[PDB]
RNA sequence: UAAAUUAUGGUCAAUUGUUAGUAUUCAUAUUAAUUUUUUUAAAUGUUUUAUCAUUUUAUAAAGGUUUAUUUUUGAAAGAUUUUUUGUAUAAAAUUUUAGGAAUAGUUAAUAAUAAUUUAUAAUUUUGAUUAGAUUGUUUUGUUAAUGCUAUUAGAUGGGUGUGGAAAAAUAAAAAAAAUAAUUAAUAUAUAUCAAUAAUAAAUUAAAGGAUGCCAGCCGUUGCGGUAAUUUCUUAAAUAUUAUACAAUUAUCAUAUUAAAUUGUUAAGUGCUGAUUUAACCAAUAAAAAUAUAAAUAAUUUUUAUUUGUUUUUAAACACCAUA
RNA sequence: AAUUAUUUUUAUAAUAAAAAUAACGUGCAGUAAUUAAUAUAUUUAUAAAAAUAUAUUUUUUUUUUU
């Protein structure tokens, strides 16, 4: 079954993230809100006890 | 095909379809199983892959290894417990029949 | 080779549940309707039922799904399926409140077609803006 | 829920007749729960099960639950008779610890 | 709704469009309105405790929060023990009033910055080179600024009534911050939150294993 | 009406087995079978602790019926700390019934936790409620097939209000706070006894039968004919219809229109149709967007036949002997 | 002497067991010298029948042909 099969040489070279195609994600204004909250408490978390 | 299915319409005919969405199941959407040129990249790095994007395998004289198949008796299941196969989730399942020979 | 969407349900469903995907059930299981009332005597007054039947909400013919190819996908994305509707308001008998009749498509592969239905949602407006026929 | 292998007639409920954990414990003499209404003087029989006899059931043997003032009866218990190795204490290892035996009531019987 | 009247409709709209911005011709230069606040966030109810009000993410500063505000610094008669003993010396505490407070709002607000439990413990009032302030007189009619030296004479009572129910930190935004131990225009207000954990993502969403075939997006 | 222009100055073809993929057997397959095997008899030892207590240990079955859900931060993970602040509760969408109708601890608004209030509220023929069937379930099977067909992931408002969360009366074991053990096929029955029954629960290896009949001169003597003779010694169900030739249950049912229908207040006539393919006047023939657009339609009407209505009540004529 | 393809009934200050029915009309069936057919409805005890009312249809050339 398919012993012998082979696939296109633009599988093998191409370059890395080539393929991703520009998609516009959207979502709520309260999600925005809701995320860019928790990144900013992500980033803001303070380093040395376990981060 | 719904919630975790990436199929986004039915294989070969669908009911008609409008703007967008008649030009994404016409041409935009990925075709798979094309031989002639694989599902193609955005702008930028489409022409750069346009010359390698064509056919399967540049070698059209391949010498076929591996075992012969049987046209006496016609088997209609191949399905063995296997103790090494990392490819049984894979062998398992109905397909075509339908190949070269 | 290239592989089904069936062959990746397949890999989820034996990694979660450890190689189970199957049984192998037997599908030519003799079935028989026992009838226990009277000829014309069901005890029921809207439907009456007199055969086998069958209880899929996806599970019955003739095969019936929903379309997502419609005018409100077609008119503004959305972040989530259901998210963004575009209606008409129907009536306005409830203060601070619009009741909308909203449109979506069901497909029937058997029969390629692609039927509108109908479904009516309790909207909100606060300053009683909304009359009777708009859209 | 439990597989269960698809039928086209009807299925039978059986509802089972075991035998009464009342009467085993009785038998036993482990029933906790019994209040016999008269005393009698009668010898009473009960058969050791699993070392299930102890103490707190003989005393409820000795002073039935109906409220009683003397143990006025015979009370035969088949089997039911232990034997206690001796106990010594081992120096040896971490420390002084004793060791007590044990009873081999039902384990070893009276004969073979 | 049949989708195929959606190009004729557009069609419509844009020659509606283009009427409109070819007819009226009546732009103009318009101050544009606080958005104000919205009832709908999406998906399930929130607690009392975390209405803060605002519910999508803004990152200008509209006007009702901008106050226009003058630095005073307010003078205090205040003894040092040197060797000998009592020498008399002079302590000032910034203050951050807007323009158009009256002089009793400002001495309110100072009984706020008072953090040293030594300052303003005693009944004050505030004066210009001796000359006593009206306390019902607003900062403009004394034409009082930052380059006016301004005494405040300590009156020997005592038991000041306080009032602390006013939150150091209280904006039009009715925002409480619990902690009042240092005034907004001191807190630095940006640095590293140690009360917390960051959280990484434990719940895979369609791609759990062996193989990324399509990742079961959605 | 464009009228046959002279370079014919370049002929010498095709085939070399090299592939842009649903392909159709009305009888072969497909099932219970020709090949169905294999076992299974309950009565039970989780643990650590400061000790008559306290700490750790949250989805067994049958029944009842099933929307289409769930990140208690709150316990643990887990750390230089600290919260029972680390947003878990939401929505969209897809069901069945030969005899098809009503539903309600009800809808929205609210200074109302815990509604003495206000409203022309809410569900339903686009098929609701109840009743019946009823876990869902592109995984099964079949086919040339977007057809047909099949199914066991779960869940669980009165049993302690404990707990972070009820999921709590059973536990092929996911090792459970000291390395119990860690090259073993053990995942043992061997946790071997004990009332108890194979009713029942699970599982598919590849270390000769049928089967009678008969007055003996006639009592219930129970003789015989008679060792009585004939019938018994791959198919059924079928998937593939994914089409309805065909007509003798048919399964019902848009009124056939400018050549037509209607006329009292409007025309014409003894009912216009005996003659005659032709019939005065009035009303009535077209008139939104869109052909792709997947509901762009209405739910009414009766010129035909019977029967009622009543009917000094038709004179008659024809049927009876009313109509 | 030619041409012809299943259901019904029933119970008391006592509360389901008894009875009966069913199974296309079809036997020794209908007046054949033989009496138009088809449809629909009304009636009458010859009812698998007949009568009445309406409608359509059946012509084989010497009437008609937009």
């Amino acid at each position: 079954f398919r012993g012998a099969d082979t696939y296109s040489v633009k599988y093998c070279e191409q370059g890395r993230y080539e393929y991703q195609r520009y998609l516009m994600i959207n979502r709520f204004p309260s999600e925005y809100k809701k995320h860019f909250l928790s990144f900013l408490s992500n980033i803001r978390m303070s380093s040395g006890s376990a981060t | 095909g719904g919630p975790g299915s990436p199929v986004r319409g039915p294989g070969y005919y669908a009911p008609p379809m409008e703007g967008e969405h008649q030009r994404g199941y016409t041409a935009e959407w990925r075709d798979l199983r094309n031989p002639m040129r694989p599902p193609e990249f955005p702008t930028p790095w489409e022409r750069k892959y346009r010359q390698y994007a064509r056919g399967q395998h540049p070698s059209y004289d391949m010498v076929y290894a591996g075992p012969m198949p049987e046209i006496f008796p016609m088997r209609r299941d191949f399905r063995k417990p296997t103790r090494w196969d990392f490819h049984d989730i894979e062998k398992q399942g109905k397909y075509r029949t339908s190949g070269p020979y | 080779p290239w592989w089904n969407f069936q062959t990746e349900h397949r890999q989820r469903c034996v990694l979660m549940y450890g190689g189970a995907r199957t049984k192998n059930t037997h599908n030519a299981n003799h079935r028989v309707f026992i009838k226990k009332y009277k000829r014309n005597a069901f005890p029921n007054r809207t439907r009456h039922h007199w055969a086998v039947s069958m209880t899929g909400v996806l599970s019955q013919r003739p095969r019936r799904m929903p379309w997502p190819y419609d005018l409100t996908s077609l008119i503004f994305n959305q972040p989530r399926q259901g998210s963004d509707k575009i209606g008409y308001v129907v009536g306005t008998s409830m203060l601070k409140t619009a009741v909308v009749a909203t449109n979506h498509m069901v497909y029937y592969p058997k029969f390629n077609q692609r039927v509108s239905r109908t479904k009516r949602f309790f909207a909100h407006d606060e300053d009683l803006a909304c009359v009777e026929g708009d859209l | 829920r439990m597989p269960r292998k698809p039928t086209p007639y009807v299925r039978k409920f059986l509802e089972g007749c075991p035998l009464p954990e009342t009467l085993v414990d009785d038998i036993a003499g482990a029933n906790l729960k019994s209040m016999a209404p008269f005393f009698t003087t009668a010898p009473r029989y009960i058969v050791a099960a699993e070392s299930r006899l102890s103490k707190l059931f003989f005393h409820h043997a000795l002073y039935p639950a109906g409220g009683a003032r003397r143990p006025c009866r015979v009370l035969i218990v088949r089997g039911g008779r232990s034997v206690r190795e001796p106990s010594f204490t081992i120096n040896t290892g971490g420390g002084r610890g004793e060791v007590g035996g044990g009873s081999r009531g039902y384990r070893d019987p009276a004969r073979r | 709704l049949k989708a195929g009247l959606l190009g004729h409709y557009q069609q419509e709209a844009f020659e509606a469009r283009k009427r409109f911005e070819e007819s009226t011709t009546y732009p103009g230069p318009i101050r544009a309105a606080t958005p104000g606040d919205t009832r709908f966030y999406s998906g399930s109810l929130e607690s009392i405790l975390h209405d803060t009000d605002r519910h999508y993410w803004r990152a200008v500063t509209d006007d009702p929060r901008v106050q226009h505000l003058i630095p005073l610094r307010i003078r205090f008669k205040i003894f040092t023990w040197v060797t000998s003993g009592w020498e008399q010396r002079m302590q000032v505490v910034q203050i951050m009033a807007p323009k158009d407070s009256t002089i009793a709002q400002v001495k309110d607000l100072v009984l706020v910055e008072n953090q040293s439990p030594y300052l303003c413990v005693s009944s004050f009032h505030l004066a210009i080179d001796g000359k006593e302030l009206d306390p019902q007189k607003t900062l403009g009619e004394y034409g009082v600024t930052e380059q006016s030296q301004i005494d405040a004479i300590e009156q020997n009572d005592h038991l000041l009534h306080r009032d602390d129910e006013r939150p150091r930190d209280w904006t039009v935004d009715e925002i409480t911050a619990e902690d009042v131990k240092r005034s907004p225009y001191k807190e630095m207000e940006m640095q590293p939150l140690q009360n917390l954990a960051p959280r990484y993502e434990a719940r895979p969403k369609g791609y759990f294993g062996r193989t990324y075939y399509s990742g079961m997006k959605q």
